[PDB]
């Protein structure tokens, strides 16, 4: 009924201690390497990838859909180039949610022109709850989130009409 | 015949993954079951109502 | 190892992971304790590790082997890696699936 796309973690003020740039050829737009608009790929700055810690409080009377991902490098050199620790993990918790994720580094068959992968994860945050994000590497951070007000269920229909 | 049909807002389609084949097949079983029941009943109901209607008029 | 599905068929690939009852067994067969296996394909990814533990006996064994599988689509590839505890695919099945039918249990 309502899908507000709001910036959950404003780019400039939320992450001043690391890199908020970085694109992929596989997401190229109009010939330029690019990336997703609702997610921010985070990498280190000047050799550092600080432990990250963020907390979002759902101050809206809406559920908030929070998206994030985890980077899964094709190899060690890629993980080291972007993050400066091999024993990387991310962790996401809320009053009633808890997951811990680690990268799975492996050679993989190419898809598009990539050997690595990014997994996507999500949760619905209830009004008044909080999501705490932590990471020491491989985080694709939520940038935008959606404040939702759900209607009677309807559906996804596939058609070229 | 028309008014007693319960029409509700619905969401018929469901998506399933590679390893959710049993669930997909149950979902299909449910759709085929309901469809055969409604088809059988609709065909049979109309044939029975038509016999009664023509007899009614005679 | 890398297998390319060069048949116009899905290929069922089976493999397993050894789960020793103890450390001595794992060391006797594999020479690293931090063993893992990894299986990936364009649209598949799993990483597995052994879980070493004393277990009640089944048959006369204390350890276990878990079995895993995937269906490889035509044109795709499965890459297998391991540094221990691998029960390797040897044979695989090139499948052409028909209309679903069933498993029936009977002594007829
Ligand atoms: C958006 O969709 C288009 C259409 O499928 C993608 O364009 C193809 O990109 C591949 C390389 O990844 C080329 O080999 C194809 O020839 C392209 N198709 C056409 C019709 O030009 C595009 O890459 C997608 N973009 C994003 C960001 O996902
Ligand atoms: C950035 O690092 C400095 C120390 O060099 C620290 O005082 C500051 O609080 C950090 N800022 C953020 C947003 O983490």
């Amino acid at each position: 009924s309502s899908f507000e796309r709001f910036e959950i973690f404003p780019k400039e003020s939320s992450w001043p201690n690391h890199t908020v740039t970085g694109v992929s050829a596989s997401c190229s737009h109009n010939g330029k390497s690019s990336f997703y608009r609702n997610l921010l790929w985070l990498t280190g700055k000047n050799g550092l990838y600080p432990n990250l810690s963020k907390s979002y409080v759902n101050n809206k009377e809406k559920e908030v859909l929070v998206l994030w991902g985890v980077h899964h490098p094709p190899n060690i050199g890629n993980q080291r180039a972007l993050y400066h620790t091999e024993n990387a993990y991310v962790s996401v918790v809320s009053s009633h949610y808890s997951r811990r994720f680690t990268p799975e580094i492996a050679k993989r068959p190419k898809v598009r022109d990539q050997e690595g992968r990014i997994n996507y994860y999500w949760t619905l945050l209830e009004p008044g709850d909080t999501i705490i994000f932590e990471a020491n590497g491989n985080l694709i951070a939520p940038w935008y989130a959606f404040a939702l007000s759900r209607g009677f269920g309807s559906g996804i229909i596939t058609s070229n009409a | 015949v028309i008014e007693k049909m319960n029409t509700q807002f619905t969401a018929v389609g469901k998506e399933f993954n590679k390893l959710e084949r049993r669930m997909e097949n149950l979902n299909k079983k449910v759709d085929d079951g309901f469809l055969d029941i409604w088809t059988y009943n609709a065909e049979l109901l109309v044939l029975l109502e038509n016999e009664r209607t023509l007899d009614f008029h005679d």
